RNA sequence: UGAGGUAGUAGGUUGUAU
DNA sequence: ATACAACCTACTACCT
């Protein structure tokens, strides 16, 4: 009968140099790092969809609560928690007929539909960047939702009715690197989820209970897409730097590719996370094999030393690289002739596909969150998704799945891996959740490749999270 | 010195403790009653000695539910009196938090007062609190954050954290104990290509190089395969289990992992027809195999008092597991659940949208207990004795049927 | 290390490249947002970058 | 595509050795 | 090209 071990909660930190476990509760108490003066929002969508993102920008400013606000905290209203304005006077409107959409939507392929409707946006977007004189800080498109349904891969368009990766949002945020605008892309349901109702008069989705939290998320997303850090890690050590490499399949090409992408994160001299993307996805001429040639692999690594010595002065300490796969000998000497002497190289492989569930005897409730089974002094389970305390709910659903951590290549303690992923799980910027189950770095490398490879036409994508995620 | 906040304690709490702990960290003395984790009975007295002796303003956060509340009327009726003391005109304010309630509405003692406009907007009713306080000459020290955050640890989060209690946990794996002595490699030859089924065999067996590997004897094969039958004991290769579970083997003969993965398959495969042994429903999934009850087998689907087999609606739902074996850290079985959905009492629904469907709807009501039983009582009733179940390999395998336990130093306390 | 080269033409593209790199790099690979940027350019440079 | 979680459906690769 | 084990990704469906 084996022991486990557990791994403190990591604190993240806020305004004033306060620390804290929940994002929402610091946002509510202290506030963000930054100080964004305002937000200017530019809606483009047919008017019912101004009017319901103007009815959703009135209704955000009041506080709005949940069923239990133990379990998800309320939102006090977008001012009171980041301090700035995001009102429904500053919106800017490029109509979008509902005839041109209907023009394009019932189409027989879907590869030319979801170009056409794509490019209706992005012309739009292009020139009112270029042609107009206001400024505009996000871009939301609210989309209907006969776009989303009849946009997918592997939709279908009813015979009544009727490169580039046949996908809307990725297809629409691939398309408009070039020009550095970042997006949020809104769905008319999510903001109006009461007007669209089923057959038996009840709504398809449930805001109810949840109303608050749905505020904090769309909320949290638009603050960090206009240039403001609401949160940052306390407890990382220096002189280390987090790689997170991500595999990706390109259908575009006629021969397959496997496309790899990378994040990047660390600390400065000013004690700022310095937190992005590592991009010219390096791709593999071989169908199946998601190892990285001795050429990239050294490209990569010296593209990511180069950044750590000119945004810090020196090359880094040492270095992790968790990758959803096992990097192999060759790929790893590869790295390792580029590393110098003073940098320690870890290869670290994360992974929720190990069958390992453990049910707590006496109660309804789940393992407690941080718990973890060191198997040896190279691999390890950890349980990031779980019962915390501080909301007195579970992250999971049913039973939650562990993470088995293994250091693969490199020497380190298993433990300080361990605690450097539980710290990193706090660090998602795309939603204001208490932290969620896969390193952040993991997660947001997997945005960036669900981008950059939809789209082959990308020279030198930009670094910054805010035109991916 | 301080500032008394006087509101509906269980109603209009999530805005009054935002607002004592934004005034609070920005250096104003603040008492308000949830701020203390420890009321004693003689409380009212308390509050009427804080009211006449030490508040210098008086905050009333007016709402529906605080309008007509007998004991938020009665500080009022104290604050007045000291207001009228004091010869203080703004000692009362009132905080308009709620739009349900009119202005036509307020209480007799608050109707005559200018409010401050919270409804809108709380950060603007927060820049009205200041700026009054400023122009007023409220007392205050120098903003610090540091009081708030350890007020918000010390009250709002004292009986949510981890405690040092030993917990004891329930997994899915199940230790191997007992394994055969030898793995054997016949020297079978050609054979008749060797039972080129092979996985149609009785024992589970696998083909090497020119061997049939397997923990059976040679002549167990004599059904199917009559060469055997003739085949002697000189042209095997026997190998120790226990050795190779060690990482003891080497040379250019056979590698370890490959080895281990040999046993793995006979293992796995010993598994399959063990459980096709016990004569139940299997189900093939996109990549495995689950193995399931019927509605009739069982008097009446209530194995230990769990229940197997029920009704959501109109259809049946069964729980189901799906074994592997591994090896590891050490050898063990992998037991993953499932629930699978028939229209009748034995059959089964071909489209697999539905099924899908169905078992998100139904998995949503179960929780750690039910999965944590369900699970335990199918794998006891596969038990052959007290506390195994065995696997055929002469030769056979035995399993535990109690999961290894894990032990935790840390747990919570509901 | 631009500036003293002899032709005006080369002079003048290596330091408005020097200048403009930066900027570009700001404004795709770092995460705050800037309105205007105020480019101060010292006397030396604006006296010898003339046709 | 507000966001996480839990499952299911398909395909592929690698070391051996017929 | 068949059998297996041990890893890999892509694309949905449902809950809150
Ligand atoms: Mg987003």
């Amino acid at each position: 009968m084996k022991e486990l071990i557990y791994i403190e909660e990591p604190k993240i930190l806020f305004a004033h140099g306060q620390k804290c476990t929940d994002a929402r509760d610091g946002l509510a108490l202290f506030g963000p790092l930054n100080n964004l003066y305002g937000i200017k929002s530019g809606v483009i969508g047919t008017k019912q969809g101004l009017k319901i993102f103007r009815d959703y920008l009135d209704h955000i400013q009041k506080p709005i609560y949940n069923s239990n606000s133990i379990t998800r905290p309320m939102f006090p209203g977008f001012e009171a928690v980041f301090d700035c304005k995001w009102e429904s006077t500053g919106i800017t409107f490029k109509e979008v007929t509902n005839e041109d959409i209907g023009k394009f939507l019932y189409n027989s392929s879907t590869h030319k539909r979801t170009y056409d409707l794509v490019s209706l946006f992005i012309d739009k977007i292009i020139s009112a960047n270029k042609n107009e004189d206001e400024n505009v800080d996000v871009w939301f498109v609210i989309v209907p939702d006969e776009i989303y349904k009849y946009c997918r891969p592997n939709s279908v368009l009813p015979k009544e009715m009727v490169n580039y990766d046949a996908q809307f949002h990725d297809q629409f945020k691939a398309r408009l690197l070039k020009h550095t605008i970042p997006t949020q892309i809104f769905r008319e349901s999510t903001l109006a989820w009461r007007d669209f109702k089923n057959a038996f008069g009840l709504p398809i989705r449930d805001f109810s209970k949840i109303e608050g939290h749905l505020a904090w998320t769309i909320s949290t997303a638009a603050f960090y897409k206009a240039g403001g850090k609401p949160w940052k890690l306390s407890d990382v050590r220096n002189g280390v730097c987090y790689l997170g490499l991500v595999y990706k399949k390109v259908e575009k090409s006629k021969n397959p590719r496997n496309a790899c992408c990378a994040a990047q994160m660390f600390l400065d001299n000013g004690d700022g996370t310095v937190f992005k993307g590592e991009v010219g996805p390096w791709y593999n001429p071989k169908n199946g094999q998601y190892h990285l040639e001795p050429k990239e692999a050294k490209a990569l690594l010296s593209q990511s030393l180069q950044s750590y010595k000119e945004q810090i002065g020196e090359y880094p300490k040492e270095v992790f690289i968790h990758a959803k796969t096992r990097f192999n000998h060759q790929e790893w000497d590869a790295f390792l002739e580029v590393t110098p002497k003073e940098t320690n190289l870890v290869g670290v492989t994360i992974s929720k596909t190990k069958p390992l569930k453990l049910y707590k005897t006496e109660g309804d409730y789940t393992i407690l969150r941080g718990n973890a089974y060191v198997v040896n002094e190279r691999s390890a389970f950890l349980w990031t998704v779980g019962y915390v305390p501080k909301i007195q709910t579970a992250l999971s659903m049913e039973v939650p799945n562990p993470l088995f951590i293994e250091i693969n290549k490199g020497e380190a303690d298993i433990k300080q891996v361990l605690k450097d992923i539980l710290s990193l799980t706090k660090l998602n910027y795309n939603a204001c959740i208490f932290a969620d189950g896969e390193p952040v770095t993991l997660r947001f490398a997997d945005k960036i490749g669900e981008i950059l490879t939809a789209s082959t036409d990308i020279k030198t994508p930009p670094l910054a999270f805010k035109y991916y995620i | 010195n301080k500032i008394f906040i006087s509101h509906a304690t269980p109603d209009d709490n999530d805005f009054t403790r935002w607002l004592a702990l934004k005034l609070i960290g920005l250096g104003y003395e603040v008492w308000c009653d949830i701020l203390f984790l420890d009321k004693g009975v003689d409380f009212w007295s308390n509050i009427e000695k804080v009211i006449r002796e030490d508040t210098c303003k008086f905050l009333l956060v007016s709402s529906s539910y605080s309008n007509q509340r007998e004991g938020v009327l009665k500080e009022l009726a104290v604050a007045a009196k000291v207001k009228k003391q004091l010869k203080d005109d703004k000692f009362i304010i009132p905080l308009a938090i709620d739009e349900q309630l009119s202005y036509d509405d307020i209480n007799i003692d608050i109707v005559r007062l200018n409010a401050i406009d919270f409804k809108m907007s709380w950060a603007r009713g927060l820049k009205d609190i200041l700026e009054a306080f400023e122009k007023q000459k409220v007392p205050k020290e120098v903003a610090d954050a540091s009081k708030s955050n350890l007020l918000y640890q010390q009250i709002f989060l004292h009986d949510k954290s981890v405690i040092e209690k030993e917990e004891i946990y329930d997994s899915n794996w199940l230790s191997i104990l007992s394994f055969p002595e030898e793995l054997r490699f016949h020297e079978y030859n050609w054979m008749l290509p060797k039972r080129f089924d092979v996985r149609e065999l009785t024992f589970p067996a696998v083909r090497y190089k020119n061997y049939l590997c397997t923990f059976a004897w040679a002549y167990d094969f004599t059904y199917h395969l009559p060469k055997t039958e003739t085949y002697h004991k000189s042209k095997t290769i026997r190998i120790p289990t226990e050795e190779i579970l060690s990482g003891s083997y080497d040379s250019n003969f056979i590698r370890n992992a490959e080895c281990k993965r040999l046993i793995v398959q006979l293992l796995n495969k010993a598994f399959e027809l063990r459980m096709k042994d016990k004569e139940v429903q299997e189900y093939e999934m996109s990549n495995k195999t689950a193995y399931w009850l019927e509605k009739g087998k069982l008097e009446k689907d209530k194995f230990e008092k769990t229940m197997l087999v029920g009704k959501q609606k109109d259809k049946n739902w069964h729980f189901a597991i799906s074994g592997a074996s591994k090896l590891y850290p050490f050898p063990v079985l992998m037991i993953s659940s499932h629930i699978f959905f028939t229209a009748d009492g034995k059959k089964l629904i071909d489209s697999s949208s539905v099924q899908h469907s169905s078992r998100r709807r139904q998995g949503k009501n179960w929780w750690n207990n039910t999965w944590r039983t369900k699970l335990l009582a199918f794998i006891k009733y596969l038990s052959d004795d007290d506390t195994s179940f065995y696997l055929e390999m002469e030769e056979k395998v035995f399993v535990s049927n109690e999961p290894v336990k894990f032990k935790g130093n840390v747990s919570y306390n509901i």
